[PDB]
């Protein structure tokens, strides 16, 4: 079935900037598939940041602008995998970061809606400390 | 409504409403002019499902025939949305998976205003 | 504010789910004294013209891979093929002893025991049988059918034909086909330009286990598809731009003549063999081979990581699961594709690439789904022109790449006809609120 | 433009229990467009709830969602043991989605 | 109509006229959202005899639905019996069974009457 | 409509207008208490054909009814005609070999003029 | 069980009977008939001798 | 096909009692079946006693608790066999007897209405003299 | 399946003692049916398949 898997933990300095992967064994593409870039301060709430679907990279208006975020579907060697970018990490970045895909392909299965989509299967959740 | 047998085309699905209702009414005038166990099993069920729902329109008083206006308070739980706001910034197919949670419910509240209606004109 | 909007149905609002049915095929004016096996007795309705409509503006998501119009048409077309034979013959019998040893392509020459019309006086039989419809049972060899394990082989009943004429699949009332027509289109994700129809486009129910033949062709881009991309075992499908051609002839005069088997039965077999004796062969021109073969490459660069490509031959072994299947007059051709696949990139001519072609009668068409049949042979020399279009290509399980050509499934043979389409489902009666109290 | 709220906030039960939690959001969503998440904190999100009251294929039959307007419920009928952790609620409506602020659910 | 293909159920055969009807538009409310050979043959004849009964409901002025009164003297030869001797001491079966020597002119008789009525209005 | 199912007979083909549309009527009064592959694959496109010819007369407002009067300007090229001209010196065959050159642009117009209606009742 | 013949008052109908199809289609439901009343019998395939 | 037969002909005493069989030789029951029991004085016209249907005993208002039917259906030896009893034989009951059988199972075919019924297949009318 | 309270006789005709009679019962008699014996399974070729 589906899996997803990422980066590591990475801890970096103040200043610089961060990628995390994103390798889906099982998303047949992202083509039809979608991900969604999600933070999660540490005890605080989690919070959306962006997605990429049907190639439409977006980000939110708390980090239009800054953050971006890439994906390249299924090839030979590699999975379908996407990565989230960070220029300048505050200490506010400090968080464990997400990357989830959705199934879009039954159009009235309900797991998505017009570009938001709840999210299906999950990762590991990385640690990003500043 | 299209078909060999006659059931509707989809008329310019991508239109938003304010277009999409004009372009019903030009699929209405177009379509009726337009108008081995497999062929036999697929035509036959398609009959079984035509008269279902003109069986719909058949106990909402709609009588089989398209815009047909029925008298039922539309309510808030359905849909909060505005007129304008639907009607000009949507198509039909994500409105239906809108309220894909109601129809049934719609369904039930439709024929409980048909059968009130007549049965009020059976009084009067 | 109040805004007291209220209930509307309308019927024929445009509605769809990703839904399935069974579809019924539909050629064109032509099917009478014509019995082929596709589009005679399985759907006399013609369709004259086409109802296609542009859709604006909408895109819609496709799914080639887990689409089940194609594996609809697959079972339509096993149950056709079936359907239009087993009131054919039935030669049940040619599974005897089989005295062969070849008499001046080396095919062999058998004779054996018959029955004739009548049961008591019995037929000696001639023949000449090919190296592939024969095993070696254990000078003046002794052979055997190679199916005699499984189900009796049938005779075509020569009176069927097997042009591949295009069937169209038209949908029936309810339900819409989605076409794509979108240009370098992937079969999978979203489509801009998707467009509503009544039948797809005419496909032709060729079969071909390495390379697709008589395809349609795409325009702008050639196209890699697969299911996935990481598992080797998956049939990569390579769709060109340009009709490469070919040539497949057997130049080789084979008269048929029939023996009386049963009433009614009369089994057409060869005679005798002359003319251009030698294998049959199928020509390809290397300026266009090796041109769609570089943009191949090319394309397979950027999707396989940029990588060093290396076309390998197949892998041998049975030679209807490993070589190059074909449809020609009633004849079936196997024909080693080894120099056509054979090439890294990361040097040939601009002349003629000649392939051989070993023929065979006695046909396992589909590995084991569907039945037998025999091909007799037709009269002699025998022309088909052929645009070859596709290409079948599995990548193997080993800072080398590459793409061994084998097949897979069978309806891999038609997926890339029918990645554009899809059965689409019309929930037609909408429910909207708008101002009206009647009813 | 939501800022999501869930009743409770923190709360604990045992096993073979039934239980409830709720979340309102500030705009009423008319087309269950919900979603609801639970993790063990270490580990990730696991989607048990989209859209009001389907589940997936997978998740136990014991959940149940729950639709009312603007307050959309999530019970557990028979607790089992290993279901324990944090919830949190999803509107994903109006683009971005904000979810909810979680509930903690563990053992007196 | 509360079948597969659409055709009505027995909502309380056994009750009283008077509580039946009140059950037969119950029976529609409930019924809508409700809704090899040897298959297709059952329902292709469950179509024939679907469409024969709306086309009496057809020709009749009725549309196809329930509740549908026309304008015709009910003969006292039909039936002598009160309204609520009738509607309060009877069930339907037996009603039926009454005046099944009747119902082919009671075709005749509505017949007359909507022809009669519809070219009436086609004077006016 | 007089078949088993139910489609309708020729009453009086030979027989001019003035009389023909009494016997039409007739033709309903008698006819409705009037009602292997082969079988089956007819009587399915008999369903097909009908529910095609009542929706004719579906999406004309008529709902499945005879003598259904809509509000079209009938023009004189269709035919310059006076009505007791035709109306009592030919019979209904020969008079629709006259106007087969129209009949699709007849079903257009009273498209137009059933949704027009329609949809100017939608408004008052 | 019963025939329903209308008679047509003042009408004449052009018949031909030579380019009928009526019969024609008869003759193949008679021979189809014919078959399908037949293939499920015997099949003496040993008398040919 | 359906037969009846009973009792042979019995002439008692005044202030007697008198039981009259029926057999009947063709009843599949008297559940479905229902028997009617059936007066005739000399020459008079025949005049209704009473029946059994679906085993509800019921006699006329002018036999209300002094005469008294029973029915046994089908056993082995037995044919389905019902029994007319009546105590204090007047002058009046000086009659000739009846027993029939109906058919109420296809209900639509008006041989009966609701309890009523129209008398199928006769007997042979015994005398009873008092 | 079982009858609940009563078992149940039933014929065609009980005078008849050609006709067949059922009798159902209220509780579901038990019956264990075994062959106790190893006996394998090959194949011939007989015809082709
Ligand atoms: C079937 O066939 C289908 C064909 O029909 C086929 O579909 C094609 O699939 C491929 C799959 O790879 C697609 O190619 C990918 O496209 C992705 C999307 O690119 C778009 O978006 C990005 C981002 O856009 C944001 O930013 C720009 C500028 O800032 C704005 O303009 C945008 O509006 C947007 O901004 C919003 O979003 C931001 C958040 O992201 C917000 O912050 C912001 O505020 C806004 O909200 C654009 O850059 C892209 O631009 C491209 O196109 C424009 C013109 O449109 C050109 O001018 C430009 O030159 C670009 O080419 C585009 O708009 C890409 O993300 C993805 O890129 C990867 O690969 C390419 C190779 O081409 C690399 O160059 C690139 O760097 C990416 O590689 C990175 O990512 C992988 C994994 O993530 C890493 O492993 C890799 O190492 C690399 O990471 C490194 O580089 C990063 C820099 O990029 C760096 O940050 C990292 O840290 C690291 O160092 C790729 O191009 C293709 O588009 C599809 N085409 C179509 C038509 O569908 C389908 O796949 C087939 N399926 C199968 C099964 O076969
Ligand atoms: C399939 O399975 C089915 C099961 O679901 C099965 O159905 C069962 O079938 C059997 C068939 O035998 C049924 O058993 C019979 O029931 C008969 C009906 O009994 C009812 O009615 C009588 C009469 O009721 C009148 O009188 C009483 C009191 O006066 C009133 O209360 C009544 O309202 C009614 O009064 C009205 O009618 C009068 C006229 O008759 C008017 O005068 C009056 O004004 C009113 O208008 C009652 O007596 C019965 O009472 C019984 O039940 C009550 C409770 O309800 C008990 O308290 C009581 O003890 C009784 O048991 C009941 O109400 C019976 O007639 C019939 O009886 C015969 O057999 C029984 C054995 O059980 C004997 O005891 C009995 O004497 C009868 O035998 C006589 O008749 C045969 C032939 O007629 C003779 O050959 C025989 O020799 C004997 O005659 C002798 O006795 C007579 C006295 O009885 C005497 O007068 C004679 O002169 C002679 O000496 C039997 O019980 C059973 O009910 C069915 N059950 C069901 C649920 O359906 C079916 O058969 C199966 N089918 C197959 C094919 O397998
Ligand atoms: C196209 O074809 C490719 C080629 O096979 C295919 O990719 C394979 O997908 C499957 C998923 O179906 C992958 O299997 C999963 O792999 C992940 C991680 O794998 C990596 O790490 C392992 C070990 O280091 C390597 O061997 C591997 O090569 C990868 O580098 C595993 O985490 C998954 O484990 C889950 O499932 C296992 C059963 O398979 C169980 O062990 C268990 O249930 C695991 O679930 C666990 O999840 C949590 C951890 O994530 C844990 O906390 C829970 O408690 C729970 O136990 C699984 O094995 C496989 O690796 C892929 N292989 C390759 C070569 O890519 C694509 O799926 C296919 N795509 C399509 C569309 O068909
Ligand atoms: C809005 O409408 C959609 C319409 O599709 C609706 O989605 C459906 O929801 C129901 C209820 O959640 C789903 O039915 C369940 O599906 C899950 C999937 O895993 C199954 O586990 C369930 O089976 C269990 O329960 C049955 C009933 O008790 C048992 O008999 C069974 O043995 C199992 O224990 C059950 O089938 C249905 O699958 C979806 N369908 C789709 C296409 O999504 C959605 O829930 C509606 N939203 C609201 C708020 O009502
Ligand atoms: C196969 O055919 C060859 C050729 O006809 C047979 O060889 C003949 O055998 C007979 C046996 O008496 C000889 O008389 C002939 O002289 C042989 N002819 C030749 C050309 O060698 C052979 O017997 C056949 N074998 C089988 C198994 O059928
Ligand atoms: C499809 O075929 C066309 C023509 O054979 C190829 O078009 C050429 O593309 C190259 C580079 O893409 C250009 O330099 C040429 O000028 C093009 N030819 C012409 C006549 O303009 C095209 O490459 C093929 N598609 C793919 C994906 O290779
Ligand atoms: C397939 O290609 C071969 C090339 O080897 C063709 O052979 C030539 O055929 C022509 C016409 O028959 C002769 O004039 C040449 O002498 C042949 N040889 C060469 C080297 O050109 C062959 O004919 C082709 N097949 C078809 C059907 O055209
Ligand atoms: C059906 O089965 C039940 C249980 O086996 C029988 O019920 C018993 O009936 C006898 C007399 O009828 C009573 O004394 C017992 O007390 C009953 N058992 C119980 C547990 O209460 C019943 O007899 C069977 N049916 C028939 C027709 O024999
Ligand atoms: C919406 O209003 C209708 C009034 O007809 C009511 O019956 C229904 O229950 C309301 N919806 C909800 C969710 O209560
Ligand atoms: C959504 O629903 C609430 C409840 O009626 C309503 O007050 C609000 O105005 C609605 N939103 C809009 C934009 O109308
Ligand atoms: C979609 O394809 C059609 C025909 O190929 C073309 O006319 C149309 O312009 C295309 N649509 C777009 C948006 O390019
Ligand atoms: C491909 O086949 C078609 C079939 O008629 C033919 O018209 C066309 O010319 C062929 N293509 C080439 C390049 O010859
Ligand atoms: C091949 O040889 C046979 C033998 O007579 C002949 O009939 C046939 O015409 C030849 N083929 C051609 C193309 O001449
Ligand atoms: C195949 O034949 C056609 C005409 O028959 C010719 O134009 C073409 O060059 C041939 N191709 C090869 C490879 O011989
Ligand atoms: C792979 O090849 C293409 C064209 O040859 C080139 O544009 C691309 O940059 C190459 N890939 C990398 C990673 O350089
Ligand atoms: C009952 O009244 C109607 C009046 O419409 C009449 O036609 C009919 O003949 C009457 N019944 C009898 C039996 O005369
Ligand atoms: C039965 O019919 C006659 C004839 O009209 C009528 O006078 C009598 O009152 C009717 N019976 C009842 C109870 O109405
Ligand atoms: C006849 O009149 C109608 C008016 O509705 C018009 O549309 C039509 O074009 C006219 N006929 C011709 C031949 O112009
Ligand atoms: C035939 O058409 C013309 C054009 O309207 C009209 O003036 C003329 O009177 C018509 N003929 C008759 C006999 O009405
Ligand atoms: C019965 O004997 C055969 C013979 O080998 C064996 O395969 C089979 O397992 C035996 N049965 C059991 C239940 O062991």
């Amino acid at each position: 079935q589906i899996h997803l898997v990422q980066s590591g933990t990475e801890v970096k300095k103040p200043g610089s900037s961060v990628t995390v992967s994103c390798k889906a064994y099982g998303v047949n593409t992202f083509g039809l598939y979608a991900v969604n870039w999600v933070r999660q301060a540490p005890g605080q709430s989690l919070e959306y940041i962006g997605q990429i679907w049907r190639w439409k990279s977006s980000a939110s208006h708390h980090f239009r602008g800054r953050v971006l975020i890439s994906a390249v579907d299924l090839t030979g060697s590699s999975p379908p995998i996407s990565s989230l970018e960070i220029k300048n990490l505050t200490s506010d970045d400090t968080a464990v970061y997400f990357c989830t895909t959705t199934s879009t392909y039954d159009r009235w299965s309900g797991l998505h809606h017009d570009g938001v989509m709840a999210f299906s299967s999950w990762g590991q959740g990385t640690l990003i400390s500043v | 409504g299209l078909g060999a047998m006659i059931f509707g085309f989809l008329g310019a699905a991508g239109s938003t409403m304010g277009a999409a209702s004009i372009t019903l009414t030009v699929q209405a005038r177009q379509l009726l002019s337009g108008i081995g166990i497999k062929q036999l099993q697929a035509r036959v069920l398609a009959v079984e499902r035509y008269l279902q729902d003109q069986k719909f329109l058949g106990l909402w008083g709609c009588s089989g025939k398209i815009i047909c206006c029925t008298a039922v308070p539309w309510n808030s739980s359905w849909s909060n949305k505005t007129f304008e706001e639907i009607w000009n910034n949507m198509t039909w197919i994500e409105w239906e998976r809108e309220i894909s949670n109601y129809t049934s419910q719609i369904y039930d509240i439709l024929t409980i205003s048909q059968t009130q209606q007549e049965k009020n004109e059976k009084d009067l | 504010a109040t805004n007291n909007l209220w209930v509307t149905v309308y019927y024929g609002v445009p509605v769809w789910r990703d839904a399935d049915t069974t579809l019924f095929c539909a050629s064109d004016a032509k099917a009478t004294e014509v019995h082929n096996v596709w589009a005679t007795h399985a759907c006399v309705p013609t369709d004259p013209n086409p109802q296609e409509m542009h859709l604006k503006n909408v895109t819609e998501n496709f799914n080639m891979w887990k689409n089940n119009m194609v594996e609809q048409m697959q079972e339509d077309v096993i149950s056709l093929w079936d359907q239009s034979l087993k009131p054919c013959v039935k030669l049940t019998p040619l599974c005897v002893t089989l005295n062969c040893t070849s008499a001046t392509d080396d095919v062999r020459n058998c004779s054996f025991n018959m029955t004739t019309e009548l049961r008591d006086k019995q037929q000696k039989v001639y023949a000449l049988f090919y190296k592939l419809d024969i095993v070696p049972i254990d000078n003046f060899s002794e052979y055997r059918l190679i199916n005699c394990n499984t189900s009796v082989i049938k005779q075509a009943c020569p009176k069927v034909s097997f042009d591949p004429i295009p069937i169209h699949y038209c949908t029936p009332a309810g339900y819409a086909i989605l076409r794509c027509n979108d240009k370098k289109f992937n079969g999978t994700g979203p489509c801009k330009n998707v467009s509503s129809v009544q039948c797809t486009h005419g496909i032709k129910p060729v079969v071909s286990t390495q390379l697709l033949l008589n395809g349609s062709l795409a325009e702008e881009g050639i196209i890699i598809r697969s299911e996935n991309l990481t598992n080797n075992a998956k049939t990569i499908i390579v769709h060109f731009n340009e009709s490469v051609k070919i040539n497949c002839t057997r130049p080789s005069n084979n008269t048929r003549t029939g023996i009386h088997i049963g009433p009614g039965q009369v089994f057409y077999k060869t005679g005798d063999i002359i003319g251009d004796i030698r294998k049959a062969y199928c020509n390809i021109s290397g300026a266009q081979w090796h041109k769609v073969l570089g943009r191949v490459a090319n394309k397979l660069k950027e999707h396989f990581n940029n990588k060093t490509i290396v076309f390998k031959p197949s892998s041998g072994g049975d030679p209807e699961i490993t070589m190059h299947h074909f449809n020609c007059r009633g004849e079936f051709f196997y024909c080693n594709t080894t120099k056509l696949f054979n090439s890294t990139w990361g040097t040939r001519d601009n002349g003629t690439i000649t392939i051989p072609c070993r023929i065979k009668q006695i046909i396992n068409m589909w590995q084991g789904v569907g039945q037998a049949m025999y091909a007799p042979p037709i009269k002699g020399v025998i022309k088909c022109l052929s645009n070859i279009t596709g290409i079948l290509l599995t990548r193997d399980g080993g800072n080398n790449e590459t793409f061994r050509p084998g097949g897979g499934n069978i309806k891999d043979n038609w997926r890339n006809e029918l990645y554009k389409y899809k059965v689409v489902q019309i929930e037609p009666l909408g429910i909207a609120p708008t101002k009206c109290k009647r009813r | 433009d939501i800022q999501m709220t869930q009743s409770p906030s923190t709360l604990s039960a045992s096993t073979g229990d039934t239980v409830r939690i709720s979340c309102r959001a500030s705009q009423s969503i008319t087309g269950n467009w919900v979603a609801w998440y639970q993790q063990r904190p270490g580990k990730a999100p696991r989607l048990l709830i989209y859209r009001g009251a389907a589940l997936l294929g997978g998740v136990p039959s014991r959940f149940r969602g729950s639709a009312a307007g603007t307050d959309f419920t999530l019970t557990i009928g028979n607790l089992q043991a290993e279901d324990f952790g944090t919830f949190y609620c999803q509107q994903y409506d109006t683009y971005p989605g904000t979810f909810g602020q979680g509930t903690k659910v563990e053992v007196k």
